């Protein structure tokens, strides 16, 4: 029979301009809806919310990923690791209301793509033609990773990405961006003191903080700095890990090399799952507001 | 000077949430990520002792007043090329006139 194969299907008469009008949109929205999460901005959010989404995919069967837009479904919409990301879809929700055609998945990543270039981040090649599914392929609670584990749990989770030691550690640094919520996750503060632009920040605080792992007010476990920072027990176990630690000591010291690597494993990160036929169109690249005069 | 007057109790959380991670304003705050800016108004960039500043921020040596401030703090690394201050900047006019309000009272 063989796993469902998903097609990439461009909508119907959309092109580049069309893409980057929703890009704006995005960007825009942004600008003026700056006060969230006390002037953090929706920009994390929704590059977790990007991140939820494709990291429901499972290689063995093709199953999950951000294809379908099955989180617009109320079974992966209310799951308990998924805590906080109602604020992300909100924010979308008029954005597709102006663009009807657009599918959830295809929106989802693309919001995902747009909040990191905005962030000043490197430039992420993203490709449309994604397609909703019925409501019968939203993939069960659980697929989601765990916090409070070890570099262990880490490299073997993210095995059901395809993902790689140097794959996983350039989209961990993602984690430079936003804070944890005590009321969504159970762990709360920020791992550095710029977490709305796009850095190596999370690299260069785990080599030259000191960090000591306490109990906060959920009486959960998390690695706490002197500046005020925070770390996750996985986080942590990045540099816990020799081999993690090569990679973090190389993205600490050269940016370059983490945007470049990051670009690479968050494209595909958002593709996985996907088949994009011969004549489907090369991957698009917008150009940011401040490269539109703004 | 184009810049009008915002309100110091605005800019008070807007510092407190956009600022005050990196930056320091009373006498003998300690230097941080950024600078103490103690008295950044009337004084030339990078020139805040105890502190190591890019070579472009120093070379830049700009007279700060609050017209200047707007142009650094609305797009740091555009007015001033090779900065380390990573910060989105305030796109927004009110929350500039806002912030500058409170720090002109703050930097005393
Ligand atoms: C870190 C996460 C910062 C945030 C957020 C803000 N600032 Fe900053 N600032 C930071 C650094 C690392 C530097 C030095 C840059 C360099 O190239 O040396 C600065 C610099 C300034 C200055 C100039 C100081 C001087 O010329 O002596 C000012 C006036 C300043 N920063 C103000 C400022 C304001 C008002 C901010 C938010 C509203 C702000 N900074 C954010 C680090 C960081
Ligand atoms: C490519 C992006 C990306 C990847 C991969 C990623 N995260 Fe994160 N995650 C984020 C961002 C961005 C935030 C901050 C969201 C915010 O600030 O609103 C976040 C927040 C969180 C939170 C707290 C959410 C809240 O609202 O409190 C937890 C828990 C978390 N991540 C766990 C993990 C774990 C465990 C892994 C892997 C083993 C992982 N994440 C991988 C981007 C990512």
């Amino acid at each position: 029979t063989t796993p469902l194969v998903h097609v990439a299907s461009v909508e119907k008469g959309r092109s580049y301009e069309d893409f980057q009008k929703v890009y704006n949109a995005i960007a825009l929205k942004l600008r003026e809806d700056d006060e969230y999460d006390n002037y953090i901005g929706y920009g994390p959010v929704l590059v977790r919310l990007a991140w939820h989404i494709s990291g429901t995919w499972d290689k063995h069967d093709n199953t999950g990923g951000s294809y379908g837009g099955t989180y617009r479904f109320k079974k992966e919409f209310n799951d308990p690791s998924n805590a906080g990301l109602q604020n992300g879809f909100k924010f979308l929700e008029p954005i597709h209301k102006e663009f009807p055609w657009i599918s959830s998945g295809d929106l989802f990543s693309l919001g995902g793509v747009t909040a990191v270039q905005e962030m000043q981040g490197p430039k992420i090649p993203w490709r449309c033609g994604r397609v909703d599914t019925p409501e019968d392929t939203t993939p069960d609670n659980g697929r989601l990773p765990d916090a409070d584990k070890d570099a262990g749990y880490v490299r073997t989770f993210f095995q059901r990405l395809n993902m790689n030691d140097r794959e996983v550690v350039a989209l961990m640094g993602a984690h430079a961006l936003g804070k944890t919520h005590l009321k969504n996750s159970g762990y709360e503060g920020p791992g550095g003191a710029a977490n709305n632009v796009f850095t190596n920040e999370f690299y260069l605080n785990l080599l030259n903080e000191d960090w000591k792992l306490e109990k906060n007010d959920a009486n959960n476990e998390q690695w706490d700095s002197k500046s005020g920072y925070m770390m996750l027990p996985t986080d942590y176990s990045l540099i816990q890990d020799p081999k993690y630690l090569s990679i973090v000591k190389e993205y600490a010291n050269d940016q370059d090399k983490f945007f470049k690597d990051f670009s690479k494993a968050f494209e595909k990160l958002l593709e996985n799952g996907i088949t994009f036929p011969k004549d489907a169109p090369s991957p698009f690249i917008f150009k940011t507001l401040e490269e539109q005069g703004l | 000077t184009e810049f009008k007057a915002g309100s110091a109790k605005k800019g008070a959380t807007l510092f407190k949430t956009r600022c005050l991670q990196c930056h320091t304003v009373e006498k003998g705050g300690p230097h941080k990520v950024g600078p103490n800016l103690h008295g950044i108004f009337g004084r030339h960039s990078g020139q805040a002792e105890g502190y190591s500043y890019t070579d472009a921020n120093i070379k830049k040596n700009v007279l700060w007043d609050e017209n200047n401030m707007s142009e650094y703090l609305t797009n740091p690394k555009k007015y001033i090329p090779g900065t380390k201050m990573a910060f989105g900047g305030l796109k927004k006019e009110k929350d500039r006139n806002d912030l500058i309000t409170y720090l002109k009272k703050a930097c005393e």
